[PDB]
RNA sequence: UUGAAAAGAACUUUGAAGAGAGAGUUCAAGAGGGCGUUCAAACGAGAACUUUGAAUCGGGUUCAGAUCCCCGAAUCUUGGAAAGCGUCGCGGUUCCGGCGGCGUAAGGGCUGGGUCGGUCGGGCUGGGGCGCGAAGCGGGGCUGGGCGCGCGCCGCGGCUGGACGAGGCGGCGACUCUGGACGCGAGCCGGGCCCUUCCCGUGGAUCGCCCCAGCUGCGGCGGGCGUCGCGCGGCGCCUCGCCUCGGCCGGCGCCUAGCAGCCGACUU
RNA sequence: AACGCAGCUAGCUGCGAGAAUUAAUGUGAAUUGCAGGACACAUUGAUCAUCGACACUU
């Protein structure tokens, strides 16, 4: 179950450390899985989601196979918006959908960085569980 | 420009007086032209201006405390605010040399019989 | 406000260095020389035309000399 | 009722008559720019040539109303519109690969002709002009043609509009939201029924909607970014002021009294700039209280983010019985612009592909036309 | 269309109430532009903002009256509501003979028509309501004289 | 024949007194001014009945701070600006502002003054 | 406590509006923002009620502050008329929101209670001097004649722009009129300068006055007699009609049961 | 306790004329109602957390 006396399963407490939580933590929260390819190029499983990354929605009204890249990230509403995911407001302007970075799977990763430690910091620790069991 | 601070921190007090006193001029000019309806070009520099003004002074502040304690190190008696602060019943308390002192009598009555470790069998 | 009675003390109180300015006014029936000074405009009052040219003509130079009429 | 129409030959005469002065000197001034010419120096010398013509021409009559209609505006790679600088207002030295946007206007007798143009400073010619320019140049270029071209009698303003969207946006750039492109009458440099561009809900859900009629001359302008198409004034003083004639209202201070008698002594209800009073201190301190109390109304000079290049086009059009009809076009070569992204919507494509070929006479569209029955 | 701001400026320019101030009723617009002072000024000598006159409160009722109760005909026995006390103060009559005859008793006395013990006698006379009026001061000298200066005879 | 005393009260006798050496500042440094000139004024008006004052009047109107007196305006305009100014006045105003009419010399123009500042 | 997401209701239509009717979003609007005194006129849509009209001091100034701001003075006359105010007039319509004229029965009080000669304020005259129309001097300029000058009225000439008719089984050239602007024919007529001349300023004489010189009287009126005139008039005496121009001094002169005039109050 | 501080700000909140924060250390691409402007992301860093430096009107 859980044999930690300092973290708790109360229910209105993981609310409220999830819906004012402060806005780096916020960030991951926001992950997001990968292709099924793109665990085999890198070690890892999920990643924190970016500004400018190719992207695809798995679940929801706007599922399909568009690889279109994320072009905003809205953390204060937990949220982010996709490029040729739109929706006509009736007034004849358009404005996007936003839908939430669990239902997408990343296809493509902007790369620099910032991103190739936190991607060789994840891909170390996968090794590590793997001598427990000799 | 880049206002940094870390760049500002080699430097004299006259080029960060004169970094200064002219950065003061272009708030009050922005001051004048937020009276005059202005634009948002003009207007959200206001805060570039303030928090770069607040942060010369900064550097100029950390620099002048800095060479107020390089020069009462070895002093029997420093200023109050160059003498440390924890808390008001954590300078009552007795320094380190007078926390443990033993008198002669207690340090022959330790000396003589010291604390064995013995261990009782059964 | 004085009022200088006689013309000879009028000149002198006129070219002092800080007397600033004349200023002459032509009533109907007489003249009134004025002049500024730090503390008083002092008044000369004065009847007899053939003299309010002569005293106009005799005048310090340098000395502001706008004329009311 | 007693303002004539177009219905008469001396109207369209002297439509013609500023029109050709104003691509007189137009052409010339465009010709008589380098890298390094002062812009404060242009709009004196365009200021010069109109009034130098002007006092040319009419003479004989004693009150006939002609002259400057619109002062000359020399803009900069990022401006937007209407930049004409003061004797105390710091001035741009002119450089090798820079958009210059000149505009300028004439009027007679109440009737205006207003011009304006885009282009690069020294391009040489045996060089070409590449890159983000080129394409929003072309941008403008096609949505010119498509104003030229998709306004007709019978229509409304949406049509044009929603067209240099699909123009622009096929360009990859955006019309800036909010202009107006102008109803001309007689001494009326903008009426009403006009044309709007990527309008937000407030200035659309009130831009009332109108028909393009018969007799009918307007002003066309075209300012697309290279960017977002949202422009926004960065603290640039605004020189160009226009008399409201409706607004009545009695100023307090003597200054701004005097500043709107000798307006009224110069010029009734048309644009001007401030150089002109030569003593503008005085015009300055005026003129605050007249844009306050809404008796003059600005043309305020707007920028864009550093980086951009906003194309401008403007021209005057002319609705015979015919339809419209261009009078004023500035000088511009639509090779030497290199941008590989274009329109690529089809029947936008056969749309401004079709009057390509149709701008080669005036009298080839009526020739034919005994030629109907022939077969 | 509504005068109150141009009614008020109109009042302190004028220097009268806004009784007194007489906007012109055809010409309103012209009026009612009219935001500062030097713009009604403007309007005052241009004759559309008028002060009018002052009421009559003429005084020909009551100034012919004046002129027939300075002869006495409106005062009579039934005319009069206050003590003759009241009306004229008796104290005041008294306070006015001796006025008017201790000044003729001076007269007599540095013309040397009468002698000091004389005057300080007659002085007392007058004091003890002796002589009624100066027609009866004056002979009652005139007497006085004679027979004293019938006793140096 | 020495020790007299024809006073009939024991007053107390003057001691001396020295004055403070101390072994060390209290504090550290000396304290930097912090209402300096560019802190005394904060900006011009630019209202309507303010532009009654320049032409016709002779004279700017700025907005000071409350901790300002009157010889602390007078030596902040002429230093900001190289001027000349003839007499100040003050109010606070009912925002709580402090709104001071400083008149320049007749030597001096407010209409080129207020030039070089902007508000013109 | 809307809804998964604001996709929070485009557009059309009645109304001045709030409010509706179609339309649209949504699985859902049975989820639509706390949602599971009289009369007349004016402005306005609308009028018993709104607005307009009739029944340490002085001066200025604002939409709102002034003994605080500006200007000026400070701690009968100077201030003082250059300011206010009352009128009258010109210019001008957001410079104009500026400028000039003219004005400011009984009840009391005041003076003298006087004649005449000398002196003085004086009043008057002679010598000399001062102001001036006008002869004349310096001259300014709506006069009388000439000249550059209106970039004129009327008509003519040439240039250039515009427009139009006509035509081909998408192809281009020709013809004609007028507008601008100039020059021409002074045919026409309006505004300024040069000479005597229109016109004021200055000095001397008459004329009017004053200084010096001469006396304490000079200037003026009405009736009878005489009476003449080139609108203007006039003269000499007597006067029981006159003002004796008045003050001081000095022979000189006494109202004395007190007058003469002038003003002025309200009372019984 | 009082009063002040935001480009658009009244309340709550945060802060003290360096005034919805400065520096340093982690972290590593945003804050967001509208805008604007930084930000090669190692020629140094938006943001948030921390908090040991500096500052802290009456």
């Amino acid at each position: 179950m859980k044999f930690n006396p300092f973290v708790t399963s109360d229910r209105s407490k993981n609310r409220k450390r999830h819906f004012n939580a402060p806005s780096h933590i916020r960030r991951k929260i926001m992950s997001s899985p990968l292709s099924k390819e793109l665990r085999q190029k890198y070690n890892v499983r999920s990643m924190p989601i970016r500004k400018d990354d190719e992207v695809q929605v798995v679940r929801g009204h706007y599922k399909g196979q568009q690889i279109g890249k994320v072009v905003q990230v809205y953390r204060k509403k937990y949220v982010i918006y996709i490029e040729r995911v739109q929706r006509e407001k009736a007034n004849g302007t358009t404005v996007h959908v936003g839908i939430h970075p669990s239902k997408v799977v990343i296809t493509r990763l902007k790369l620099d960085k910032d991103r190739k430690k936190i991607l060789e910091r994840k891909a170390k620790s996968r090794q590590v569980g793997k001598e427990k069991g000799k | 420009a880049k206002i940094k601070a870390r760049d500002l921190r080699g430097k004299k007090k006259e080029e960060l007086l004169k970094q200064l006193d002219d950065l003061k001029v272009e708030l009050s000019q922005l001051r004048v032209a937020k009276v005059t309806g202005g634009a948002a070009s003009k207007l959200s520099k206001i805060r570039v201006v303030r928090k770069s003004i607040a942060r010369v002074l900064t550097v100029i502040n950390q620099t002048q405390k800095e060479n107020l304690r390089k020069f009462y190190k070895g002093k029997k008696y420093k200023p109050l605010d160059l003498r440390p602060k924890k808390t008001r019943a954590m300078r009552r308390r007795l320094n380190k040399h007078e926390e443990n002192l033993k008198t002669k009598k207690q340090q022959r009555k330790e000396r003589l019989y010291p604390l064995r470790k013995y261990a009782v069998k059964a | 406000p004085r009022k200088i009675e006689e013309i000879k003390d009028f000149l002198l109180t006129a070219r002092r260095k800080d007397a600033k300015s004349v200023k002459i006014k032509k009533n109907k029936d007489n003249v009134k020389f004025k002049v500024r000074c730090s503390r008083y405009l002092y008044t000369l009052v004065i009847t007899d035309k053939e003299k309010a040219e002569k005293l106009k003509q005799s005048l310090p130079p340098g000395l502001a000399v706008k004329e009311l009429k | 009722q007693q303002e004539q129409t177009i219905a008469e030959d001396l109207v369209v005469t002297k439509y013609k008559m500023g029109g050709d002065i104003a691509n007189r000197v137009l052409r010339s001034l465009v010709e008589a720019s380098s890298s390094g010419v002062s812009v404060l120096s242009l709009c004196e010398k365009g200021d010069a040539m109109i009034m130098e013509e002007t006092g040319k021409i009419f003479k004989k009559e004693k009150e006939m109303k002609k002259g400057i209609a619109f002062p000359t505006s020399i803009s900069v790679n990022n401006c937007v519109c209407h930049f004409s600088p003061l004797k105390s207002d710091q001035d741009y030295i002119l450089k090798e690969g820079d958009l210059v946007k000149i505009d300028l206007g004439v009027h007679v007798d109440g009737f205006i002709a207003n011009v304006a143009h885009t282009f690069v400073v020294d391009v040489a010619q045996g060089t070409q002009v590449t890159g983000r320019k080129a394409d929003v140049i072309k941008a403008a270029h096609l949505c010119a043609e498509a104003a030229l071209r998709l306004v007709k009698p019978g229509n409304q303003n949406t049509q044009v509009t929603e067209a240099w969207n699909k123009v622009a946006h096929s360009f990859n750039c955006t019309p800036i939201e909010g202009m107006l492109s102008h109803q001309l009458k007689q001494h009326v440099i903008d009426g009403e029924k006009t044309i709007i561009q990527n309008p937000t809900d407030q200035q659309k859900k009130d831009h009332e909607k109108a028909e393009f009629e018969v007799h009918e001359v307007y002003a066309v302008d075209v300012l697309v970014s290279s960017g977002e198409g949202k422009a926004k004034d960065a603290g640039q003083r605004t020189t160009i002021y226009k008399r409201d004639p409706s607004k009545q209202y009695g100023l307090k201070m003597k200054t701004s009294r005097a500043f709107f008698s000798e307006v009224e002594r110069r010029f009734d209800a048309m644009p001007f700039t401030l150089r002109a009073f030569e003593d503008e201190k005085k015009a300055r301190m005026g003129v605050v209280e007249c844009a306050k109390h809404e008796l003059l109304q600005p043309f305020n000079v707007l920028y864009e983010k550093e980086g951009e290049f906003v194309a401008q086009f403007k021209f005057t059009v002319l609705l015979m019985p015919n339809g419209p009809m261009r009078i004023t076009s500035g000088p511009f070569e639509p090779d030497l612009y290199k941008s590989e992204m274009e329109v690529q919507d089809a029947e936008l494509k056969a749309l401004l592909q079709s009057s390509a070929s149709r701008k080669t006479q005036k009298k080839k569209k009526k020739k034919a036309s005994k030629t109907a029955e022939n077969a | 269309s509504m005068l109150r701001l141009q009614k008020r400026l109109a009042s302190s320019v004028l220097r009268c109430g806004k009784k007194k101030v007489w906007l012109d009723p055809n010409e309103t617009n012209e009026i009612a532009n009219a935001n500062s002072r030097q713009q009604i000024r403007k309007l005052i000598k241009d004759g559309l903002i008028i002060r009018k006159p002052v009421t009559v409160h003429s005084r020909a009722r009551c100034r012919k009256n004046t002129l027939a109760r300075r002869k006495g005909r409106h005062m009579g026995i039934g005319k009069r509501k206050g003590t003759a006390n009241a009306r004229m103060p008796e104290k005041v009559t008294w306070m006015r003979r001796m006025r008017i005859l201790r000044r003729l008793l001076r007269r007599y006395r540095e013309s040397k028509k009468i002698d000091r013990h004389m005057y300080h006698s007659l002085y007392l006379k007058v004091k003890g309501n002796v002589f009624k009026n100066k027609r009866i001061l004056m002979e009652h000298i005139h007497k006085l004289k004679a027979d004293k200066a019938r006793k140096k005879l | 024949k020495k020790k007299i005393r024809t006073s009939p009260t024991f007053r107390r006798p003057k001691t001396l007194r020295l004055r403070r050496q101390p072994k060390y500042p209290r504090k550290s440094a000396p304290r930097r001014n912090k209402l300096d000139h560019y802190a005394i004024i904060k900006f011009p008006l630019t209202t309507e009945s303010a532009m009654k004052k320049i032409e016709d009047n002779n004279t700017l109107v700025f907005i000071v701070d409350v901790k300002a007196n009157k010889h602390q305006i007078k030596q902040a305009v002429k230093k900001l600006y190289d001027i000349d100014v003839a007499k100040v006045n003050t109010l606070i105003r009912p925002d709580g502002e402090k709104k001071a009419y400083v008149r320049l010399a007749p030597d001096y123009d407010a209409l080129d003054v207020a030039n070089k500042i902007g508000i013109i």
